[PDB]
DNA sequence: TCAGGATGTATATATCTGACACGTGCCTGGAGACTAGGGAGTAATCCCCTTGGCGGTTAAAACGCGGGGGACAGCGCGTACGTGCGTTTAAGCGGTGCTAGAGCTGTCTACGACCAATTGAGCGGCCTCGGCACCGGGATTCTCCA
DNA sequence: TGGAGAATCCCGGTGCCGAGGCCGCTCAATTGGTCGTAGACAGCTCTAGCACCGCTTAAACGCACGTACGCGCTGTCCCCCGCGTTTTAACCGCCAAGGGGATTACTCCCTAGTCTCCAGGCACGTGTCAGATATATACATCCTGA
C-alpha cells in the first residue's frame, strides 16, 4: 500500500516551512501584468520601475498574510478550522476596510 | 481677546443653501471644527507635494493634488471643478 | 481706489484673505501662490454648502428649522461619500445610525 | 487548423493562482481553506492594488513625469497609513 | 606559456612592426622583456583519412589553419557560408587526429537546429571520432557528465549555446584544445554571457567560425577579436581609438589599409562567387505589396491612436505588428467559431500575392521556405496551410531536439510532397543547409540585414541544382520602408570595408 | 409579562433614537480624577475638558459594542461575551 | 477608590442597547470596566502630557482634543 | 580656533550638525534652538543602538555573523516596545514570527 | 549626484554594540529608513507642540514632550535620559 | 387563526422661556501701491533605462481521484439571563464661600538669524577575500500502520 | 508498544559576490562677528474651579421567577487534502531602439516686504419665537387564551 500522510499533516509541514522564509510567494510575471492592466485604467501608457513594482508586491503580500492571520483568528472563533469568505468579510469588517 | 472663526461665512453659505433654516450653537461649532480641520488637511497634504518635488511655493496645482489625493471619488470631481472655476474669475477679474 | 475683496472678484463667499494668511503663518512652505487661497477657500466653501444642504434635508424631514449636531451626524453618515471622510470623526451630541441586525428581529 | 485563435484566455487576475493563494495562507498560519476563498481573495487584492496604484499615479503625474517611481509608491502607502521599510 | 608567447610572437612580429606599435601604444607587463630580444636579434593532397574529397580553396583554408597551428596562432574562418567549411573544419580536426596523431578534448558549439548537423557529417566523413550531442534534461546530462564526460571517453562534445552555460563547472575541469564556435554571432556584445563563461575556458587554441563576418562596427569586430587572443589585446579602447573607426573624422580611407593588412593574414575569407562550387546565381525581388485595404482602418487607429483603450509603448512593434498581419491585434477576426476561408487572404495585404505565388511555384514544382519573426504569425500560417491542405513541416523556436531533425528529415527526404515549410528567422536560418528547397521567401524584414542575407543562403549552398529565387516581401507606404534603407544603410556602412579588406 | 427579548428591543430603537450621554457624569469624573492622579498630582479640569472625555468614551464604547456584536453573530450566538469583546479588540489591533 | 464601580450596570446596559446587543452575558461588566479604564488611561496620559509642556496647572478642553487627535480619534465640537 | 565638532563635544555619534540642517529646512518652526539638534540626535542615537543590539543578538542566535531584514524582523517584533512603536510598519523582505495557533496542533 | 545618508553612522553604532557582526545592505536601507521615519514624526509633533503654544522656536523642551509623546514606556524613560545628558555635556563641554 | 385586553407610542393643542437672529459701534486686518530679486520656466544635450519580442529550459500550475474528516443539522437539558417590584441611595440642582491660577501687559536681554572665510568630514570610485548558500552523503528523527 | 519509509539535520567541500577598507576632492559644517526681536520674568486682575450643604426624586439594587438559549453529543455526507501525471508558462539571456529624466545655462515675472487707510468683522445689547413641557386622545402591537 502506497505511504500516504494524515491530512493536516503537510499543511503543517508547509505552514512551518512557509513561516521560516522569507522569499516572495506570488510569481513576479503574472503580478507585474496585474498590476500595469489596473493602472491602465487611470492614465494611458505609464512606465513602471522595476523597484517599483517590487514595492508593490511586497506591500501587497505583507497585507494578505495579516488578513489570513485574522481571518484564522475568525474562523477560530466560530469553532472551525477552514477559513470561509465569511470569515474573510467579518475581518475587513472589523478592521473597517468594506 | 478678539477670537476668529467661520461662523458667518458658514451663516451665509446656508442662508444661500436653505433660505429659511436656522442652526444651533453646538452646530455651528462642530461646522467650524469641520472646516478647519479640512483645511489642515490639505494644507499639510500640498506642504509634503512642494517638498516631495524640492519646490517652496504652494500653488493651485499643489492644492489641486492634495484635493485629489484626499477627497473620495465623486467628490473630487465637483471639488476641482469648483476650485478651477474660482481660480478662472479671479484671475479674468 | 475703492477695495474689491479678492472674495467678492472670485465670486465666493469665505474669506480669501483669511485663508491667505492662514497658509501664509502656518509654516507650510516658504512662498505662498496666488490662486492657492482663492482654490482652497472655494473647495472649503463647496463642502461647507454640501453638508449643509444634506443637514438642512434631515432637519426639514424632523419638521425642525434649526440645524442640530443630530442633523449634522445623520447627513453625514447617510452620505456614503463624506462618511468616507469623515471616517474617524466623532461629532459631539451625535449619536448613532437606527440600526438592528436582521438575526436580532423576533420571525 | 484553427490553431491561432486557441489561446486567449489569460485575464490577468486569474494570474494569481490557487497554489500561491494557498502559500500566502500558510504562512500567515491557515491550517484549511474552503474553496471558494480563492475568489474573495482576488477581489480583495484587487481593491487594495486599485487604491495604492490611484494614489501614486496621482504623485507621479503631479511631478510632470510619465515613470511611476518606488519613491512613489512609498508615498502612496504612507499616504494610506502603511509605512513600509527598505525602498528609500 | 611564455615560450608560447615568443613563438606567437615570432610569427606576428614577421607581419609588420604595428605589433610592436600596438605593445609600445599600452598606456605594460614583461611582454615587453621577450618583445626586446627578438627586436634587437604543406599537406596540399586532400589527405585521405577524410572519406570523400576535399575542394582546392577547402585544402588551402586547411593549410591556413594548420599554419596557424604551427605558429600557434589564432584566426577566424570567415570564409561565406555553406563553402564546405564544415568539411574544412572535419578535415582539420582529422589532421590533428592523424598528422600529429593527437585525439584529444575538443569543443564544438552550435545552434539548437543545427547540433543535429555536425555530428552527421562529422559521421559520414571520419568515423572514428567520438563525438556527441550533450542534450537532454538535468538527468540526461547527468549521466552523460558522469559516464562518458567524466570517464574521459570521447573526443569531441557538441552541444547548444546555453547548454555551455549550465554545464560550466563540468566542463571547466577539462581543459581542452579548440573551442569550436559556429556562426560566432553571441559574441558580439562583451557583456553576454556566453562571451563571460568563454573568457574561462583553457583551450591549447581557440578557433573561431563565422557564417558572415561582423555586423555594424570596429566596436563588434574588436568584440569578436578579443576572444581569440587576449594576452596580446588585453585593450578595450585602444583598439577603438587606435583606428579611428574607418578615419571617422578626416575620411582618409587610406589607414584601413593598415587594419586590412593585418587581418589579412590573421583572418581568412573567400566567396561563393569566385569558387562558384555550384555555378549558379541567386536572384532577388522585393515583391512591395500595398498595405491591406481593411487594415487601412486599424492603421489609422494606430497612428492617431484612435482598437483604442490598449498600450502602445512600444510604437516600432505595434506598427511592425500592423505592417506584418492585422489579426494579431486581438480582435480583428470577428467570428465567434473564428472561419477559416478566403477572408483571412482576402484581408491580409501580402497573402493575395502569396496565394498566387503558391499556385504559381506548386505547378512550376519549387520547393518553398518561409521565414517569419512572428511565431503568432507563423501560428496563423499554420491555419491558412491547414485551409489549403499542403504538406509541411513547422520548426519554431522551442519545438524540441528530436523533432527539429524529424521535421528537417522529412522535408527534405526524397520526393517529398511537403511544399511549404514554415520557419522562424532567428531560430531557424543559423546553419542548416537546405538545397532540397529552391525558393526562399521572407514575410518581413529584419533589423539585421546580416542576418537576412544568413536566411536566404539556406537553400543558395553547395548542392543547389536549381535557380534560388528570392522574393522579400516590403509593404508599401508603410515603415517598413524606413526598415528596409535603414537596413541598406547599415549594409553598406560595413559592406565597403569587408570588399575593401580581400583587395588589400 | 413582556417575554424576554422584547424590552430589549424596545430599549434598542429607544437609545439609538436618542444622542444624550448614558453614564452619570460625577461617577465618571470621580473616575477621570482619580486616574489623572497616578501621573501628576494635584491637577484641575475644566468642565468641558471632562465633558469631552465622557463624549469621547462613550463613542469609543458604542462602536466596540456594535463590533462585539458582529463577533456574537458571527459565532451563531445573539449573547456578547468577553471573547467576542478580545476578538473585537485584537482584529482592531488595540492589543 | 472603587470608582470604576461608579460606572454600573445599567450604563453599561444601555451603552450596549445603543450599540444594538440584544442580549447580554454577565461576564461583560468587568471586562468593559477594564476596556474603559485602558482608553481613559491612554487619552488622560496624552492630556497631561499636553498640559505639563504648557506649564499649566489645569487640563483644558483643548488637551484633550489634542490627545484624542494623536491617538486617531478626532472630535468636533468642543472647540477648534 | 580649532575645528571641533558639535558631535563630538555632545559626546555623540550622529551628525548634530546635519540634523540641524534638515530641522532647518523642514519647515517645522521659524527658528531652531541650539540644543534641539543635540536633543533629537542623542534620541535618534538611543533608538538606533537599541534595534542593532536585539538584532545583533538575533543574528548570533542563528549562528550568523551580518544582520540581514530578518533579523531586523525578529528583534523588532520580539521586542514588544519596538513592535509598539513600529506597529504599522513593513519591513522589506522580514518574513512572519513563527506562530501556529493552539488548536490547529495535533493533539 | 550627491546622495546623502545614514550608513557610516549606523555603523559606528553597530561596531560600538556588537564589535565583530557586520550588515548587509537591505538591512542598513531598512535601518536608513527607519531613522528618518522617527525623525519625522518627532519633528512634526515638536512643530504642532510649538505652533499649539503659540511659540516661533523648537527647543530641548519641545524636543523632550515630542519624544514623552511618541516612544512607549521604557524608551521614553532612556530616550529621555540620553537626550538630557547630551544636552548637558554639549554646554558644559 | 383570531379576539380582546393591555401597554406603550405617536399625534394634537395650549404656555413659557432662553437661545438665537438682528442691530450698533469701533478698530484692526485686509486691500492698493511699489520695489527687488530669486525661484521657476525654457532650451539644448546626453546617456542610461524601459519595452517588446523571441529561444530554450524547467519548475510550477493544472488535473484527476480516492477517502476521510470536518462542516452542519438536529436534539435534549439545565442554568443563566431577562422582566418586574419594592426599597434605598446617591445624582442632580440650587446656593454660599473662597482662592488658585489663567490670562494679560510691560521691560529688556540673550539668543538665534545671517554673512563671510576656512577646512576637513563624508561621498563616489576602486579593489579584494571571507561569509554564505548549495550539494551530496550519512546519520538521525518523525510519522504511520501493525 | 511496532519496524519501515520519508523528512530533516550534520558535516565538509566549493564557488562567488558583496561587505569592508583605501583614496582624492568638494561642499557642507565650523568660527567669528553684528543685529534685532522672542520670550523670560515680574506684576496685576478677576474667572472659574473646588468644597460643602440641603432637598427632591429618579435611578440603582436586591431578589423572585421562568424560559430561551448556550452547549454537549450524534450522525451524515460533501468537499478538501494528498499524491501521481501531464501541460504550460515563468524565467533568464539576448537584441535593438527610442525616450525620458537629469544636467546646465539663462531669463523674467511673481511673491515677500513695506507703508497707508478704511470698512468688514467682532464684541455687546435686545426682543421674540422655536422648542421644551405638560396634558389628552388615537392607535398600533404584543400576548394569552379560544
Ligand atoms: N567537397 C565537397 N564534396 C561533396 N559535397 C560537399 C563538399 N563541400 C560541401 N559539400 C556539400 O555542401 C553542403 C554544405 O554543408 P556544410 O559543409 O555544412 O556548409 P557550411 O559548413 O558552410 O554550413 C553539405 O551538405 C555537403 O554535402
Ligand atoms: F553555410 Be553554414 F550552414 F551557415
Ligand atoms: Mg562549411
Amino acid at each position: 500500500k502506497p505511504h500516504r500522510y494524515r491530512p493536516g499533516t503537510v499543511a503543517l509541514r508547509e505552514i512551518r516551512r512557509y513561516q521560516k522564509s522569507t522569499e516572495l510567494l506570488i510569481r513576479k510575471l503574472p503580478f507585474q501584468r496585474l498590476v500595469r492592466e489596473i493602472a491602465q485604467d487611470f492614465k494611458t501608457d505609464l512606465r513602471f520601475q522595476s523597484s517599483a513594482v517590487m514595492a508593490l508586491q511586497e506591500a501587497s503580500e505583507a497585507y494578505l498574510v495579516a488578513l489570513f492571520e485574522d481571518t484564522n483568528l475568525c474562523a477560530i472563533h466560530a469553532k472551525r478550522v477552514t477559513i470561509m469568505p465569511k470569515d474573510i468579510q467579518l475581518a475587513r469588517r472589523i478592521r473597517g476596510e468594506r | 481677546s478678539r477670537k476668529e472663526s467661520y461662523a458667518i461665512y458658514v451663516y451665509k453659505v446656508l442662508k444661500q443653501v436653505h433660505p429659511d433654516t436656522g442652526i444651533s450653537s453646538k452646530a455651528m461649532s462642530i461646522m467650524n471644527s469641520f472646516v478647519n480641520d479640512v483645511f489642515e488637511r490639505i494644507a499639510g497634504e500640498a506642504s509634503r507635494l512642494a517638498h516631495y518635488n524640492k519646490r517652496s511655493t504652494i500653488t493651485s496645482r499643489e492644492i489641486q493634488t492634495a484635493v485629489r489625493l484626499l477627497l473620495p471619488g465623486e467628490l473630487a470631481k465637483h471639488a476641482v471643478s469648483e476650485g478651477t472655476k474660482a481660480v478662472t474669475k479671479y484671475t479674468s477679474a | 481706489a475703492k477695495a474689491k475683496t479678492r472674495s467678492s472678484r472670485a465670486g465666493l463667499q469665505f474669506p480669501v484673505g483669511r485663508v491667505h494668511r492662514l497658509l501664509r503663518k502656518g509654516n507650510y512652505a516658504e512662498r505662498v501662490g496666488a490662486g492657492a487661497p482663492v482654490y482652497l477657500a472655494a473647495v472649503l466653501e463647496y463642502l461647507t454648502a454640501e453638508i449643509l444642504e444634506l443637514a438642512g434635508n434631515a432637519a426639514r424631514d424632523n419638521k425642525k428649522t434649526r440645524i442640530i449636531p443630530r442633523h449634522l451626524q445623520l447627513a453625514v453618515r447617510n452620505d456614503e461619500e463624506l462618511n468616507k471622510l469623515l471616517g474617524r470623526v466623532t461629532i459631539a451630541q451625535g449619536g448613532v445610525l437606527p440600526n438592528i441586525q436582521s438575526v436580532l428581529l423576533p420571525k | 487548423g484553427a490553431k491561432r485563435h486557441r489561446k486567449v484566455l489569460r485575464d490577468n487576475i486569474q494570474g494569481i493562482t490557487k497554489p500561491a493563494i494557498r502559500r500566502l495562507a500558510r504562512r500567515g498560519g491557515v491550517k484549511r481553506i474552503s474553496g471558494l476563498i480563492y475568489e474573495e481573495t482576488r477581489g480583495v487584492l484587487k481593491v487594495f492594488l486599485e487604491n495604492v496604484i490611484r494614489d501614486a499615479v496621482t504623485y507621479t503625474e503631479h511631478a510632470k513625469r510619465k515613470t511611476v517611481t518606488a519613491m512613489d509608491v512609498v508615498y502612496a502607502l504612507k499616504r494610506q497609513g502603511r509605512t513600509l521599510y527598505g525602498f528609500g | 606559456d611564455l615560450e608560447g608567447t615568443t613563438k606567437r610572437f615570432e610569427h606576428l612580429l614577421s607581419l609588420s612592426g604595428l605589433f610592436k606599435h600596438f605593445i609600445e601604444s599600452k598606456a605594460d607587463p614583461k611582454f615587453r622583456q621577450v618583445l626586446d630580444v627578438l627586436e634587437e636579434n604543406q599537406f596540399r593532397e586532400s589527405p585521405a583519412y577524410v572519406n570523400g574529397q576535399l575542394r582546392p580553396y577547402q585544402i588551402q583554408g586547411v593549410n591556413w589553419l594548420v599554419s596557424l597551428h604551427k605558429n600557434k596562432i589564432a584566426g577566424i574562418l570567415a570564409d561565406e557560408m555553406g563553402l564546405g567549411k564544415t568539411l574544412q573544419t572535419i578535415s582539420f580536426l582529422g589532421y590533428l587526429r592523424y598528422i600529429e596523431k593527437i585525439p584529444g578534448p575538443f569543443l564544438v558549439i552550435a545552434p539548437k537546429s543545427t547540433l543535429n548537423n555536425w555530428l552527421r557529417e562529422i559521421n559520414r566523413w571520419t568515423p572514428d571520432v567520438n563525438a556527441f550531442i550533450l542534450q537532454g534534461d538535468k538527468e540526461e546530462r547527468a549521466e552523460l557528465i558522469q559516464k562518458k564526460l567524466l570517464g574521459c571517453d570521447f573526443d569531441v562534445v557538441i552541444a547548444s549555446y546555453e547548454i555551455i552555460i549550465r554545464e560550466k563547472s563540468p566542463l571547466k575541469k577539462i581543459n581542452w584544445e579548440y573551442i569550436i564556435i559556429d556562426e560566432a554571432h553571441r559574441i558580439k556584445n562583451e557583456e553576454s554571457m556566453l562571451s563571460q563563461v568563454l573568457r574561462e575556458f583553457t583551450s591549447r587554441n581557440r578557433l573561431l567560425i563565422t557564417g558572415t563576418p561582423l555586423q555594424n562596427n570596429l566596436h563588434e569586430l574588436w568584440a569578436l577579436l578579443n576572444f581569440l587572443l587576449p594576452d596580446i589585446f588585453s585593450d578595450a579602447q585602444d583598439f577603438d581609438d587606435w583606428f579611428s573607426s574607418e578615419s571617422t573624422e578626416e575620411d582618409q580611407d587610406k589607414i584601413v589599409k593598415q587594419l586590412h593588412t593585418v587581418l589579412q593574414p590573421f583572418l581568412l575569407r573567400r566567396i561563393k562567387s569566385d569558387v562558384e562550387t555550384s555555378l549558379l546565381p541567386k536572384k532577388e525581388l522585393n515583391l512591395y505589396v500595398g498595405m491591406s485595404s481593411m487594415q487601412k482602418k486599424w492603421y489609422k487607429k494606430i497612428l492617431e491612436k484612435d482598437e483604442s483603450k490598449t498600450r502602445l509603448l512600444n510604437i516600432m512593434m505595434q506598427l511592425r505588428k500592423c505592417c506584418n498581419h492585422p489579426y494579431l491585434f486581438d480582435g480583428a477576426e470577428p467570428g465567434p467559431p473564428y472561419t477559416t476561408d478566403e477572408h483571412l487572404v482576402y484581408n491580409a495585404a501580402k497573402l493575395q500575392v502569396l496565394d498566387k505565388l503558391l499556385k504559381k511555384l506548386k505547378e512550376e514544382g519549387s520547393r518553398v521556405l518561409i521565414f517569419s519573426q512572428m511565431s503568432r504569425l507563423l501560428d496563423i500560417l499554420e491555419d491558412y496551410c491547414y485551409f489549403r491542405n499542403y504538406e509541411y513541416c513547422r520548426i519554431d523556436g522551442s519545438t524540441a531536439h528530436e523533432d527539429r531533425i524529424q521535421a528537417i528529415d522529412d522535408y527534405n527526404a526524397p520526393d517529398s510532397k511537403k511544399f511549404v515549410f514554415l520557419l522562424t528567422t532567428r531560430a531557424g536560418g543559423l546553419g542548416i543547409n537546405l538545397t532540397s528547397a529552391d525558393v526562399v521567401v521572407l514575410y518581413d524584414s529584419d533589423w539585421n540585414p546580416q542576418a537576412d542575407l544568413q536566411a536566404m543562403d539556406r537553400a543558395h549552398r553547395i548542392g543547389q541544382k536549381k535557380q534560388v529565387k528570392v522574393f522579400r516581401l516590403v509593404t508599401d507606404n508603410s515603415v517598413e520602408e524606413k526598415i528596409l534603407e535603414r537596413a541598406t544603410q547599415k549594409l553598406r556602412l560595413d559592406q565597403l570595408v569587408i570588399q575593401q579588406n580581400r583587395t588589400s
